[PDB]
């Protein structure tokens, strides 16, 4: 029973770290999409004032 | 964007100045040739030979 508990214990700790990595991956990717959208809109704001 | 606007203004002002500038000399040449005469021509040659 010691070793069978250890099985699920290491499972959960490693799996927690793994999903905690995939969430931070999503974090960075969403940062990149956010920043690219902000920049691509700011450029058309500039172009609006330029055309005015 | 705000400095591109100013560069456009400078460039437009310069082109306008250029046009007026060359029309000025074209007009002055036509006025001259329509208004030069012997009484003034003799006075010009007299001036320059007085300091030749």
């Amino acid at each position: 029973d010691l070793d069978l508990a250890k099985a699920s214990a290491t499972d959960q700790l490693k799996k927690a770290k793994a999903e905690a990595q995939v969430i931070i991956e999503q974090a960075n990717k969403r940062r990149s999409q956010i920043l690219d959208e902000a920049k691509a809109e700011a450029e058309q704001e500039r172009t609006k004032i330029v055309a005015q | 964007a705000q400095a591109e606007i100013e560069a456009e203004r400078k460039r437009a002002r310069e082109e306008l100045r250029k046009q007026v500038a060359i029309l000025a000399v074209a007009g002055a040449e036509k006025i001259i040739e329509r208004s030069v005469d012997e009484a003034a021509n003799s006075d010009i040659v007299d001036k320059l030979v007085a300091e030749l």
